[PDB]
């Protein structure tokens, strides 16, 4: 078995800065680089750097060119990455993994990935607004309420409906990025119409970085 | 600065069935592909290296060949398991470039989604602007849109969407999109519509609503 | 007229590339044999040595 062990993500202001950490366990960083990936949310993997644990030579992206440096110690067994003057261009979950030699070989194993994210807007809680039923007739006789939960920072918000009991029926979207710089996701729960004035459906919209959340009431419009 | 062209963006075939993806380098990058699987929640984990060389941990199952200048990821047979987006990296020479990921789907019974539209409410019009939201629920495969119309004529530039994960049963997913209109905007025209339309819609489905009705 | 001892140390999975007529990492850059190749290909694991 081995293991690479990702510390030292979190919220950070434009222009600042953040040292990401990896360790290594079963095996020895002589012989093979180390390796940083970046992950922006929504994207694909992009290489950031890579550092020869043997040599003490390194190569970057140039993506991350001049803003970013690494390093590794093989006394400690543990790769780093300093990543100064960051941008909200920087938001992103980044790896650390392992390969053979300086290059020509791939990745072959993998840490879980740390997020880090940057914005103009250092934190907002959500805010939950209502999504009327339709009331005319439906396929399958079902209907569905729903809210938008908007405006906050940093990502995941974790949404179930009455206090986490209404899960059946529940779909809710990933959040994407507005032009306020904070998060926004859509969510509803589908069920036979007539339950719709029957149970509770409330938005329980969870942010456990600000220590925070809403719990919204959605219920039928006259209309 | 070598990049990773890859198609098909995506793939449907079933459980039991064959996938094929190719990576396509822009230039030379000898035999120092590699590919990777990526889980939700998942660090990547090495598939293939060195173009065909099996991974260890890495199931049978994926293993590949290159003929001329082209090299293909197989997947001799579809387990649930196996169902990624899945990636291609340089490793020849710096900077490591990655491609965009080929996405495989299980190839389900296609149909139409449930359609909900709801037209900006009084409530929502006190912030000064407007939102036209319309939802399509539950439905296959992950190819879908909406196309909006303003009185009957084509909209662009002015609507947003976003998507869902896939169903950890039955794969399916919705959709939604919105318009994004000052309530000034929304007070200039008198007929909106939500146009639905995807592989398994045979009859586009349109919602529609007159400016001021719920 | 003469007889060929070619000898080497490869993965398990690798046991299959070593004949005529074959591609793999070790069939098309370290070591091939011939399309009217005649002869006889023996292999053993040695993890114990």
């Amino acid at each position: 078995e081995v293991q690479l062990v990702e510390s030292g993500g979190g919220l950070v202001q434009p222009g600042g800065s953040l040292r990401l950490s990896c360790a290594a366990s079963g095996f020895d960083l002589g012989g093979y680089s180390m390796h940083w990936v970046r992950q922006a949310p929504g994207k694909g993997l992009e290489w950031v750097a890579g550092i020869y644990a043997s040599g003490g030579a390194t190569a970057y992206a140039d993506s991350v060119k001049g803003r970013f440096t690494i390093s590794a110690d093989t006394s400690k067994n543990t790769a780093y990455l300093q990543m100064n003057s960051l941008r909200a261009e920087d938001t992103a979950v980044y790896y650390c993994a392992r390969s053979y030699y300086y290059g020509g070989f791939g990745m072959d194993y993998w840490g879980q990935g740390t997020l880090v994210t940057v914005s103009s807007a250092s934190t907002k809680g959500p805010s939950v607004f209502p999504l009327a039923p339709s009331s005319k007739s439906t396929s399958g006789g079902t209907a569905a309420l729903g809210c938008l939960v908007k405006d906050y920072f940093p990502e995941p918000v974790t949404v179930s409906w009455n206090s986490g009991a209404l899960t059946s029926g529940v779909h809710t979207f990933p959040a994407v990025l507005q032009s306020s710089g904070l998060y926004s996701l859509s969510s509803v729960v589908t069920v036979p119409s007539s339950s719709l004035g029957t149970q509770t459906y409330i938005c329980n919209v969870n942010h456990k970085p600000s220590n925070t959340k809403v719990d919204k009431k959605v219920e039928p419009k006259s209309c | 600065d070598i990049q990773m062209t890859q198609s098909p963006s995506s793939l449907s075939a079933s459980v039991g069935d064959r996938v094929t993806i190719t990576c396509r380098a822009s230039q030379s990058v000898s035999s120092a592909v590699a590919w990777y699987q990526q889980k939700p929640g998942k660090a990547p984990k090495l598939l293939i290296y060195s173009a065909s060389d099996l991974y260890s941990g890495v199931p049978s199952r994926f293993s590949g060949s290159r003929s001329g200048t082209d090299f293909t990821l197989t997947i001799s047979s579809l387990q649930p398991e196996d169902f990624a987006t899945y990636y291609c990296q340089q490793s020849h020479t710096y900077p490591i470039t990655f491609g965009q990921g080929t996405k495989v789907e299980i190839k389900r019974t296609v149909a139409a989604p449930s359609v909900f539209i709801f037209p900006p409410s009084d409530e929502q019009l006190k912030s000064g602007t407007a939102s036209v939201v319309c939802l399509l629920n539950n439905f296959y495969p992950r190819e879908a849109k909406v196309q909006w119309k303003v009185d009957n004529a084509l909209q662009s530039g002015n609507s947003q969407e976003s998507v869902t994960e896939q169903d950890s049963k039955d794969s399916t997913y919705s959709l939604s999109s919105t318009l994004t209109l000052s309530k000034a905007d929304y007070e200039k025209h008198k007929v909106y519509a939500c146009e639905v339309t995807h592989q398994g819609l045979s009859s586009p489905v349109t919602k529609s609503f007159n400016r001021g009705e719920c | 007229t003469n007889v060929y001892a070619d000898s080497f140390v490869i993965r398990g999975d690798e046991v299959r590339q070593i004949a005529p007529g074959q591609t793999g990492k070790i069939a098309d850059y370290n070591y091939k044999l011939p399309d009217d190749f005649t002869g006889c290909v023996i292999a053993w694991n040695s993890n114990n040595l």
